[PDB]
């Protein structure tokens, strides 16, 4: 729906994209 | 020991409060006691005189094979070849059974059974394509005309 | 309303595609 | 209307005339070949 | 072991497939499934 | 001499160290699809309705007329115009312009240009850096489709019209009314292009496979297995002959390929040359040649028609053909 | 009472049904 | 004979063979 | 709403013909019981034969909410008809939950749609573990010799 | 074990399958043309899709008598 | 160096300390292959009643077994 | 083993995957927003 | 077995011939690979020369009837069996064989012994795999052609009534199962198939790519000007040039993979999810859990009649397709329709 | 008792033990 | 409002702990 989609959305790229900048920004620190 | 529990007792309506049974045509349903069915009926799938016979048949199979294996070691073979030394193969069994048993509980949903009833689940798309509740409808309608 | 996810949605994948290219890690020949 | 038509025009010819005397301009001696 | 040649067996064997083709395809147009 | 202003230009678009290589064909690509970019971009996004069938009857396609992503479209050229040029220039207004489908004969011809500029271009950095030359072969057979989805197949039907929209949903009509109209699924060069992906999807999966399976020990089960490789190393990092050998004893000795340079070749080759054929049957069957017509081919002694599975495709492709272009047609044979 | 006419008065609504489906080589 | 290579082959091709002469048959099947 | 029986100017009952599980839509048939279309709901009101105003349908309800009356317009005809086309009638609130119009799942079928879907992805994590298991010493690579 | 270009080279070979092939070649031409394809895989002759009685496709529309209603529905 | 001592944990170490013990052979493999076999006839059997494959006396495989 | 755990291993994502990770996540959300949203 | 006494048994004898290296190798997975898919593949060839879908279908679907090799198909069985299994033994061919190709077993035949075959021919690819001691990663890859198989096959068919909406096994009977799908599904519109084809599309990239990369970037290593001689397979070194690969396609398409490792697994991996991701929204499709409308699309056209977009078009479409398709693809169904019900445009 | 469709099961295993008998006769003819 | 609040307060819990989980996963791996 408008706005239930949209929190789904919005969760769907955060949640995700945490865990990947999490991952990579301990990566690049470590080298 | 779980499953024998489970089917003795509390499917039973011995200790527990049994299961819920059904009309055929999900109106009068209610949690009720059951007793097993050890014939061929109690292979019926729709049968839930069933639940309580094969739980306490694999109870008790499960009892005695869990007994034999606490006994019983495995041969060299057997093990080297099953890798009975790591989780890992383990894990692929482990797997294989469970998305069997996933396998085997989407089919009893789909296609109902005595553990699916239609008054929780609502009904299968087969009662409409067979003219499951339009048959019964019209019977008790051609019956007292 | 969904216009702007939509829109927003591909504007942020043009973007990281925009990263991928010219921000790329380096290719090392060592 | 016509100001954007010769606009468009003086547009294409500059980049068309760009490739035409690009490849004149010695382009089978820019590769880094022996030969 | 070598008698005949490999290529005159591939020769005939090539010519009898195009043949069988070819009876195929005329089949296509004459008999069972040809609209007419 | 590298003072004069030409050579110093010149320099510049044959340089081998831009990030992105222009050369004399990218003069021409880098334009031609940054204005298709930017109209697409915008047409996608803000367009008005397009009256594509000419009847007066307008599609939105864009998402500010309230489409999403899967069904947002460049709606295509309106029937009316049919195959005449039409610039911006030559409509009366902007608005007249978005009403019969301008943007997209502009994103087309754009498109195409900087799509043969685009092959041209790799050929021209092939070329630049002591390459061989055949990527660009390669990559023609995508650039063939592309043209006989956008232009060839607007050309033998007599309308941009005709053309693939610009979208998803209405690539799906554009294969629905395809198949309406030529039966493409029973033509044998469409086969051999469903061929050439199903075999391209299993001789990467198996190029792959085979490779990763023979992959050196070089690196700890704590690492990925690519840290293995290093970016220039001389040495193979795979054992050709261990992949060779476990793909004769899976499927035949001598059917196998022992020289990797032949098998980068059949790799190359067959999805290549199978989307040639299927790019030229969708031209062909822009000429309406069509697929096969087996409908009614089978009948008994009485003269009976004995249906069979074409015939269930043509009642498939009857009801697609009865309904697509609802109000466009005044006259039953279905010529234009 | 009359299964002939139940069955012929399920079919026209659905011929799919079971009592069409069962016993139907007699017909 | 009586090989892997030769039942493989013979498998295959003498029922191919069969079923060849059985379609040329029926390519001349005039209804 | 009570059960709809259909009947022509001739006074022949018409049953409408179900809609079938594959169909989204269906075009309203009312077929007599020997198995003709008697009726319809034509897409092209012109040289039709069968459509509702030709053959003079009415319905009569019996046993609901509208048990003992008799419908004879066409236009309301039509919309009972194309209603009798999903089984039994019934009357909707849709206010109170803003109800689309649209057909949803049950429990059961979102059940079997989820399991059969990690079925299959188990199915995959079997073999991956499996192949683990069996080829744990070249995980990292080959022998090289 | 030997070559497939060493075997279909040799004589023995062709002497041999010279006569065993076109006998397999004859086998299938006389399995249809005698009408045994027919009688062993139930495939309708072309005068015997429709009979008297039904001028319409066959519908088996039955499971557990389905082998009585196929001898029905068949050509006799 | 040892590992942490646990009155539970020395209640359970009879049960975790014969890991790798095999018996020589093929022990109970011909004995396990005929359970599986009787077990893929079970598994046969049953799926034959549910599929309608294999019709019994008193197995109506249908609702109305509910009845 | 000892009171340190012995399996500790460090967790690695160079920039290459994070890039293939945002580009499947953001992919993903394009194309499953339309029927997300309905 | 670890220096042990390790006596010999009949397994071991069985076990030393059936991986003795041959021209056709057996193995343990060859005694269930061989005999099914032997079975499987001329039980195809069988049906489709000899045996008719008239009886299950109303269609001439053997050479025999007069098809073609595009218009023959091993046919599924009549609805009304629903889901059975069509032993030849079973209930209702009753051993009866003639009766058993006429009622539609062959297509359960086929399609079990496939599936059997499959099974065999993945624990083919471990045991060659694990007897010449490489990864399996063929066998991991094939899993997908299997997941296709299955949810294609076998879960769409029991999701649905019978048999019968399974893919009949031939060319025109596949396309009848595509366009059925598009009519009844809107399979097009669904995500997961969207997945599938840009996996499958992707992959075929990716072949066509690699193999003109490495074809076009390959070292002299020769004087003749024919390239393919200049490889032996025993040579230690690279054959083509990965870093001249790097540099065309950073410079032409803005990235290029710098790892030859990470771009085999890329290829493998592509087509594999994409097939996956395709049974997954199959299996969708067998509870009829469809991506088949837009539902706000649907109320904007409903009060709007302005409101066209390509997404209505093909909603109207497939109600062709669904309305001119059912009677003579679905004859359980019994659909007389009349031509006036039949959704149609103008004059066309 | 025994059903048709039962005694068919029956013979159905029996008939699947002698195949297996049969491959392996096969597998050990050699 | 029942779902704007809920984004809202969605947001404000997810965005400063993924900052935070950053770089407090990139400090902890430099010990
Ligand atoms: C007194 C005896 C007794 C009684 C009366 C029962 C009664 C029952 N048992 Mg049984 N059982 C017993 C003792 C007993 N058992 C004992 C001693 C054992 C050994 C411990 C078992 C082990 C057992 C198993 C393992 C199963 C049962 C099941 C059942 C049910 C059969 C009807 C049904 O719903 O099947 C429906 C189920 C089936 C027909 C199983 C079919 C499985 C097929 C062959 C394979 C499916 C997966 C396959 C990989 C397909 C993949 C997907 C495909 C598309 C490719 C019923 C409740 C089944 C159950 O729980 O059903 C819900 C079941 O799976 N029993
Ligand atoms: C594509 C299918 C397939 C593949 C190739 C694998 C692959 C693997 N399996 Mg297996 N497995 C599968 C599916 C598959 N399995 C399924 C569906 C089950 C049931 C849940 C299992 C159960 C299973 C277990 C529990 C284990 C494995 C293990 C393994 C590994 C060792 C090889 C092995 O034991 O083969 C298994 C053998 C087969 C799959 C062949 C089965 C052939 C049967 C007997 C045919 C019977 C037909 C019969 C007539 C019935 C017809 C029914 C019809 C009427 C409906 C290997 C990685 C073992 C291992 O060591 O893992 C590390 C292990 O522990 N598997
Ligand atoms: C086996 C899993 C399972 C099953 C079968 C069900 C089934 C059900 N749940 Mg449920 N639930 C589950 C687990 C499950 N749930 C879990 C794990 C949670 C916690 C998160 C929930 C939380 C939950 C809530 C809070 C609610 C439901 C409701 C529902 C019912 C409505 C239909 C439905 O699922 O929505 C439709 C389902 C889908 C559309 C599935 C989506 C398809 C896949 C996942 C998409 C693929 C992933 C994709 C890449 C994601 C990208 C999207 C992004 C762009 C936004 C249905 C009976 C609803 C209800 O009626 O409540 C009474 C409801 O409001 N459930
Ligand atoms: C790799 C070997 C193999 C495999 C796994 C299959 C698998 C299958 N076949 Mg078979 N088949 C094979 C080889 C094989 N077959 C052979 C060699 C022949 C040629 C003679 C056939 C000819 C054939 C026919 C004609 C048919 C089958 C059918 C079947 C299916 C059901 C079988 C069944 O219910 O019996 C299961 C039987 C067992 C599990 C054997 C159990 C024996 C027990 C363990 C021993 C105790 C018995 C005791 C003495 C009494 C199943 C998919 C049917 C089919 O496809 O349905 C449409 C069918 O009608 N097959
Ligand atoms: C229509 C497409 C298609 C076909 C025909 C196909 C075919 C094949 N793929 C193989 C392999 C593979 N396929 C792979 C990935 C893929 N394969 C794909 C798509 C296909 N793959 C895709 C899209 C991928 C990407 C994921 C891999 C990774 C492999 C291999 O390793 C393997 C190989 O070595 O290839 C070189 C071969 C081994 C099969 C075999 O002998 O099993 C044994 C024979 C059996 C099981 C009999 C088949 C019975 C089938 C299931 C049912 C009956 C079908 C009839 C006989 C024919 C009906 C025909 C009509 C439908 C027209 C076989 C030639
Ligand atoms: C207004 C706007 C912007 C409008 C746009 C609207 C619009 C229509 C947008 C929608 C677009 C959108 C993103 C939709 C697609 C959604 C979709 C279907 C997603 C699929 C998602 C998914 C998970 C699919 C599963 C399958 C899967 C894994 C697919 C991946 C596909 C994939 C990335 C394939 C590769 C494609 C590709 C271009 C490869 C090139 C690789 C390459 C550079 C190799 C070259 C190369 C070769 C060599 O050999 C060597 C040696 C070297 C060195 C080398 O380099
Ligand atoms: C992966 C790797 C393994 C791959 C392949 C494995 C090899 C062979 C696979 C053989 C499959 C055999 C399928 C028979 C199942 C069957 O007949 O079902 C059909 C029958 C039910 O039969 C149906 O019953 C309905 C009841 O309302 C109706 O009466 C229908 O008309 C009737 O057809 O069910 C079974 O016999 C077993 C189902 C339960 C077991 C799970 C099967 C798999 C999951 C299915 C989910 C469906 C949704
Ligand atoms: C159908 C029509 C097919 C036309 C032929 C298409 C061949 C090229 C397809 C695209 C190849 C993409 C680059 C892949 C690439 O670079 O090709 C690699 C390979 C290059 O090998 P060579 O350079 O040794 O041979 C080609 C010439 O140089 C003369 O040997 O090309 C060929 O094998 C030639 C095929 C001849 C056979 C013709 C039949
Ligand atoms: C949320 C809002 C933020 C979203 C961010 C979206 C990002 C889109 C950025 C818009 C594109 C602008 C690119 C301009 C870059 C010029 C600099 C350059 O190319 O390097 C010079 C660089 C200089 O040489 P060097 O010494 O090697 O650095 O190489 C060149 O000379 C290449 C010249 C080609 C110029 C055309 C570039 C084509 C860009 C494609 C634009 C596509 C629009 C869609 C965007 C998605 C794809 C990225
Ligand atoms: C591809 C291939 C192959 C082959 C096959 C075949 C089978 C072929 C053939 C072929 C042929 C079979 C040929 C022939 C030819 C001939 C010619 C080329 C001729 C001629 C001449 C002329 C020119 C004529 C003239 C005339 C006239 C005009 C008129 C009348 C008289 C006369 C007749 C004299 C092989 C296996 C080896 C290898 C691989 C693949
Ligand atoms: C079903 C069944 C079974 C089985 C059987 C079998 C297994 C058999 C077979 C068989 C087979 C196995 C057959 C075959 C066939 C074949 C064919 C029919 C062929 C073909 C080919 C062709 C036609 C070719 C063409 C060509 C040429 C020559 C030229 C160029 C190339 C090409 C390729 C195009 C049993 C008894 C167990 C049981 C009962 C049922
Ligand atoms: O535009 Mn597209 O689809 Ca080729 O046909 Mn004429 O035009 Mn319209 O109609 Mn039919
Ligand atoms: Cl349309
Ligand atoms: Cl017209
Ligand atoms: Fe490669
Ligand atoms: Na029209």
């Amino acid at each position: 729906v408008n706005i239930l989609g949209l929190t789904a959305t919005a969760l769907f790229i955060i949640i995700p994209t945490s865990f990947l900048l999490i991952l990579y920004v301990k990566t690049a620190a470590s080298e | 020991l779980l499953c024998f529990g489970f089917g003795a007792f509390h499917v039973t309506g011995v200790f527990g409060p049994g299961i819920w049974v059904s009309d055929p045509y999900g109106l009068t349903g209610s949690v009720q006691p059951v007793a097993p069915s050890w014939g061929a009926e109690g292979f019926d799938p729709y049968n839930p005189g069933g639940v309580p016979a094969h739980h306490i048949a694999a109870g008790i199979l499960g009892v005695l094979a869990g007994l034999f294996h606490l006994c019983v070691r495995p041969s060299i073979r057997l093990y080297f070849g099953l890798s009975m030394g790591s989780i890992e193969s383990v894990l692929s069994s482990s797997i294989a059974a469970v998305f069997w048993a996933a396998f085997v509980v989407a089919g009893t949903m789909w296609y109902g059974s005595a553990a699916t009833p239609i008054e929780l689940f609502g009904p299968t798309r087969y009662q409409w394509d067979q003219g499951f509740f339009q048959q019964e409808i019209q019977k008790r309608v051609a019956q007292s005309t | 309303m969904e216009a702007l996810v939509y829109t927003f949605l591909l504007i942020g994948t043009l973007g990281i595609i925009f990263f991928s290219i010219f921000f790329r890690e380096p290719p090392r020949i060592a | 209307m016509l100001t954007l038509k010769i606009f468009v025009y003086t547009v294409v010819t500059f980049f068309v005339g760009l490739f035409i005397f690009g490849f004149l301009s010695n382009d089978p001696s820019r590769n880094p070949g022996k030969g | 072991i070598g008698r005949i040649p490999l290529w005159l067996v591939g020769t005939v064997v090539g010519l009898l497939a195009i043949g069988l083709l070819a009876i195929f395809f005329y089949g296509s147009y004459v008999g069972l499934g040809s609209s007419l | 001499e590298n003072t004069s202003l030409w050579a110093r230009f010149c320099e510049w678009i044959t340089s081998t160290e831009n990030r992105l290589y222009i050369g004399w064909f990218g003069v021409i690509m880098i334009p031609t699809l940054l204005t298709a970019i930017s109209v697409y971009i915008i047409a996608f996004i803000a367009a008005p309705p397009v009256d594509i069938d000419g009847i007066r009857e307008p599609v939105s396609g864009s998402l500010l007329y309230g489409n999403n992503i899967i069904t947002g479209a460049v709606v295509p050229t309106s029937n009316a115009i049919g195959l005449h040029f039409y610039p911006i220039w030559e409509a009366a207004s902007l608005d007249e312009w978005l009403y019969n489908g301008g943007p997209y004969q502009l994103v087309v011809c754009h498109f195409f240009l900087g799509v043969c500029c685009y092959m041209g271009r790799e050929w021209e950095l092939s070329y630049r850096l002591g390459m061989r030359p055949w990527i660009a072969v390669a990559y023609s057979a995508p650039v063939a489709a592309a043209t006989a989805v956008f232009i060839i197949y607007p050309i033998g039907q007599g309308s941009f019209s005709d053309g693939m929209p610009l979208g998803i949903s209405g690539t799906f009509n554009f294969m629905i009314v395809f198949q309406a109209e030529h039966n493409i699924l029973m033509h044998p060069f469409h086969m051999f292009g469903v061929a050439g992906v199903f075999g391209g999807s299993l001789f990467s999966a198996m190029h792959g496979s085979l490779v990763t399976s023979s992959l050196i020990r070089e690196t700890t089960e704590n690492e990925s297995a690519n840290a293995g490789y290093k970016f220039g190393q001389e040495e193979e990092t795979y054992n050709i002959v261990a992949a060779h050998g476990y793909f004769g004893r899976l499927i035949f000795q001598y059917a196998s390929f022992n020289n990797s340079r032949s098998l980068h070749f059949f790799l190359a080759v067959w999805p290549v040359v199978c989307i040639w054929l299927t790019a030229l049957g969708i031209s062909t069957m822009a000429f309406n040649l069509n697929g096969f017509n087996f409908n009614q081919s089978v009948v008994d002694s009485n003269g009976r028609v004995l249906n069979t599975w074409a015939d269930i495709i043509n009642r498939a492709n009857l009801g697609m053909e009865v309904m697509h272009e609802r109000n466009a047609h005044n006259f039953p044979l279905d010529l234009a | 009472q009359r299964v002939r006419t139940v069955l012929d008065m399920d079919d026209p609504a659905k011929e799919e049904t079971v009592k069409e489906l069962r016993k139907d080589i007699n017909n | 004979i009586f090989t892997v290579r030769w039942l493989a082959i013979h498998a295959i091709a003498v029922p191919t063979i069969f079923f060849l002469g059985a379609i040329t048959a029926m390519q001349f099947i005039q209804r | 709403l009570g059960h709809a029986s259909f009947k022509d100017q001739e006074g022949r009952e018409l049953f409408v013909r179900r809609m079938p599980t594959f169909f989204e839509t269906f075009p309203v048939v009312l077929i007599d019981k020997d198995g003709v279309v008697r009726a319809d709901v034509p897409f092209r009101k012109a040289e039709s034969k069968y459509s509702i105003e030709q053959v003079g349908v009415s319905v009569t309800f019996y046993g609901g909410e509208l048990n003992g009356l008799t419908f004879t317009d066409p236009s309301t005809v039509k919309k009972y008809a194309r209603k009798a086309q999903l089984g039994e009638i019934f009357e909707f609130d849709r206010s109170t939950l803003q109800s689309d119009g649209v057909f949803r799942s049950s429990p059961r079928g979102w059940f079997t749609f989820g399991h059969l879907s990690f079925a299959l992805l188990f199915f995959f994590g079997h073999i991956w573990h499996g192949s683990r298991t069996i080829f744990r010493d070249v995980f990292a690579g080959i022998d090289e010799d | 074990e030997r070559p497939f270009s060493d075997i279909l080279t040799s004589i023995r070979y062709w002497v041999i399958h010279s006569i065993t092939v076109p006998s397999l070649f004859i086998a299938g031409w006389l399995f249809v043309s005698t009408g045994l394809a027919y009688d062993v895989f139930g495939s309708p002759r072309p005068n015997e899709y429709f009979t008297e009685d039904r001028q319409d496709a066959p519908l088996i529309t039955d499971r557990f008598n389905a082998l009585e209603q196929v001898k029905k529905l068949s050509a006799q | 160096e040892p590992g942490i001592v646990t009155p539970l944990g020395t209640l359970l170490r009879p049960l975790n300390s014969e890991a790798g013990k095999v018996l020589p052979g093929w022990g109970t493999t011909v004995l396990m292959a005929v359970a599986i076999l009787l077990f893929a006839v079970f598994l046969l059997i049953i799926l034959e009643i549910y599929n309608s494959s294999l019709i019994l006396d008193g197995v109506t495989n249908s609702w109305e077994s509910l009845a | 083993m000892a009171r340190p755990n012995p399996n500790k291993q460090v967790v690695e994502l160079n920039r290459s995957s994070l890039y293939w990770g945002l580009l499947l996540i953001f992919v993903l959300a394009v194309l499953f927003s339309s029927y997300i949203f309905n | 077995i670890g220096t042990y006494q390790e006596k010999r048994t009949w397994f071991d004898d069985a076990d030393d011939w059936l991986r003795q290296d041959r021209f056709v190798f057996v193995g343990w997975s060859g005694l269930l690979l061989l005999p099914c898919a032997y079975f499987a593949v001329g039980g195809w060839l069988t049906g489709c020369t000899f045996v008719t879908s008239w009886y299950t279908h109303g269609l001439a679907s053997s050479y025999i009837e007069g098809c073609n090799f595009l218009t023959a198909a091993v046919s599924t069985p009549a609805n009304s069996l629903g889901h059975s299994l069509l032993f030849v033994w079973g209930p209702e061919a009753q051993g009866d064989l003639t009766r058993w190709f006429q009622l539609g077993g062959l297509w359960a035949f086929v399609a079990l012994h496939g599936a059997f075959g499959l099974i065999g021919f993945m624990l083919r690819q471990f045991e060659i795999a694990r007897s010449v001691n490489l990864r399996p990663y063929n066998a991991i890859a094939f899993s997908a052609p299997i997941a296709v198989f299955v949810s294609v096959f076998l879960i769409y068919p029991l999701g649905q009534s019978g048999w019968f909406f399974a893919p009949s096994f031939g060319v025109a009977s596949i396309f009848r199962f595509i366009l059925f799908f598009q009519g009844f599904h809107n399979w097009t519109l669904n995500p997961f198939h969207m997945m599938g084809v840009a996996g499958v599309l992707g992959a075929a990239l990716l072949c066509a790519i690699h193999g003109a990369t490495v074809e076009n970037t390959l070292f002299e290593d020769g004087d003749g000007a024919n390239t393919f001689r200049a490889f032996n397979p025993t040579q230690a070194e690279e054959t083509y040039s990965m870093v001249t690969a790097n540099r065309f396609w950073s410079q032409i398409f803005g990235v290029a993979f710098s790892n030859k490792r990470w771009l085999h697994f890329f290829m493998l991996f592509v087509p594999v999810t994409g097939l996956w991701m395709s049974a997954l929204g199959v299996v969708g499709l067998a509870l009829n859990l469809r991506a088949y409308d837009f539902v706000s699309q649907e109320i904007r056209a409903a009060e709007d009649p302005e409101f066209e977009t390509f997404y209505t078009k093909n909603i109207l479409l497939n109600e062709g397709i669904r309305a001119w398709m059912a009677a003579q693809d679905q004859p359980h169904e019994k659909l007389t329709l009349p031509e006036e019900v039949l959704p149609r445009g103008n004059a066309l | 008792s025994v059903t048709p469709s039962l005694k068919n099961f029956l013979l159905s295993l029996v008939a699947g033990a002698v195949v297996l008998a049969a491959i392996a006769g096969a597998v050990t003819a050699v």
